């Protein structure tokens, strides 16, 4: 209603990563399932492999 | 006989400078601006631009 001047911001609520650089945190999760009471369960991914 | 007028006169300059300057980073930022006549715009500055 009052489309007056304001003061500048570095304070972007939401700023697109387009824009510039943003932290993303999105760690990958691995499931070992264990439907059963006694297991067969493998050992940890070897993620060097 | 046969006259004719003088030509017309046609220079060219060539000048040249060189500077050392300095610039650092910025953060974006924005705000609004309200100027005469009703205007209005959304502005973003790239500080480091």
């Amino acid at each position: 209603t009052a489309a007056v001047t304001t003061a500048w911001s570095e304070q972007f609520p939401n700023i697109s990563a387009s824009s510039t650089s943003r932290d993303i945190n999105n760690p990958v999760i691995v499931d070992y399932s264990l439907p059963y009471f006694e297991n067969n369960v493998p050992k940890d991914v070897g993620i060097y492999d | 006989f046969s006259g004719a007028p003088q030509p017309n006169q046609h220079h060219t300059l060539v000048y040249g400078k060189s500077y050392h300057f300095t610039i650092t980073n910025g953060l974006p930022e924005f705000r609004h601006l309200a100027t005469t006549n009703s205007g209005y715009y959304a502005q973003q500055r790239f500080k480091h631009i």
